[PDB]
């Protein structure tokens, strides 16, 4: 039967800081 | 000149951080407007836009601007620019279903990492490789497990992938990594009917969701649980987690993820055979799709209903909703 979406993990950015790390 | 151009980017990259991407990019993209000549800071602004974009979903804008942070990171020989812009790229080729050049473009992220002996990079690019797998297994035929070798391959692959990048992220004490490849090891192994193996990986998520205080992550996880077990054959238990999806929905005020917890639950208690509780969880879904304008969802209430009430006995209002799935 239909489930929806899977539900897998969001896509990932841990990268918010490179400019202010420059 | 250099100096307002990086003064804007910063502004920029502050304002998409607290998840004003929307004001964030207008900034880069004056940052842009204004110019540097240093490449390495122009080289990060192009990489910053291409995130932007790729969270606002214009995955076209986003690879390429991450192509250019990859041309220029080239062109001055920054390695570990290079590594990052590639990953980036491949992430995005992923999502718009280029599966042959994100395999190349996350490879190459992971190569330089390992060259470089960059350990949070080399982390990174596994689990972006082992996506990309996982997408492209996905992307064949009917949604969820069961056809092509390839399929198979794809997956187990991304199983393999996700299972080196969980062996670093301990090495590196991640928590919060350790619970997204525990997520996506336990899909992958729900596609390839490894069903205890996908209960396994996802009791590990739920355990770093809770640990964080992660709800959404745990809602996921309870689903994902709910799923697993459905295919096991153990009925009870999957209501159990399905029930749990539908607390944390509630409390989130996700309508859409609230109705499929009760078509889901609906269709458990079908197959255990308690026909009342099915048409409660039904009817709960079918107003909250008629809420949400959703009338594909609509559609599969009345058609769900009319069975479950012929197991019943319930002749004249199996009737109703069969006139009403005609409708839509």
């Amino acid at each position: 039967f239909y489930m929806g979406t899977c539900q897998d993990e969001p896509e990932q950015l841990d990268d918010w800081n490179r400019i202010a790390e420059l | 000149g250099s100096a307002s151009c990086l003064e804007l980017a910063l502004e920029g990259e502050r304002l998409c951080k607290s998840g004003d991407c929307r004001a964030g990019v207008s900034f880069f993209e004056a940052a842009v407007q204004v110019g540097t000549e240093d490449l390495k800071t122009l080289s990060a602004i192009y990489s910053q836009l291409g995130n932007a974009y790729f969270y606002l979903h214009d995955y076209a804008k986003a690879l390429e601007y991450h192509h250019h942070d990859l041309t220029l990171a080239r062109t001055i020989g920054d390695q570990l620019g290079e590594a990052k812009a590639s990953g980036n790229l491949g992430n995005t080729l992923k999502v718009l279903g280029n599966f042959d050049e994100a395999i190349v473009c996350c490879q190459r992220h992971l190569d330089i990492s390992r060259e470089l002996n960059d350990k949070v990079g080399e982390a990174r690019a596994l689990y972006n490789l082992g996506n990309v797998y996982h997408a492209k297994g996905k992307s064949f035929g009917c949604p969820g497990p069961q056809f092509p070798e390839d399929v198979r391959n794809a997956l187990q692959a991304a199983v393999d992938l996700y299972e080196e990048n969980l062996s670093l992220v301990t090495a590196l004490g991640d928590r919060a990594a350790q619970g997204r490849a525990f997520g996506n090891l336990g899909n992958t192994h729900y596609l390839l009917g490894n069903f205890r193996d996908a209960v396994i990986a996802h009791e590990q998520r739920l355990l770093i969701a809770k640990e964080f205080g992660d709800k959404a992550a745990e809602r996921r996880a309870y689903s994902n649980l709910g799923n697993a077990y459905i295919f096991l054959g153990e009925f009870e238990t999957a209501s159990e987690y399905y029930k749990k999806t539908l607390l944390l929905a509630r409390q989130l005020k996700d309508r859409a993820v609230e109705a499929q917890s009760c078509y889901s639950l609906g269709n458990t208690y079908t197959l255990l055979q308690d026909y009342e509780k099915a048409i409660d969880y039904h009817l709960k879904h079918l107003a909250i799709a008629q809420e949400l304008k959703d009338r594909i969802g609509e559609g599969r209430a009345c058609w769900s209903l009319g069975n479950a009430y012929t197991a019943l006995g319930n002749h004249d209002q199996a009737m109703h909703f069969a006139e009403k799935h005609l409708e839509i």
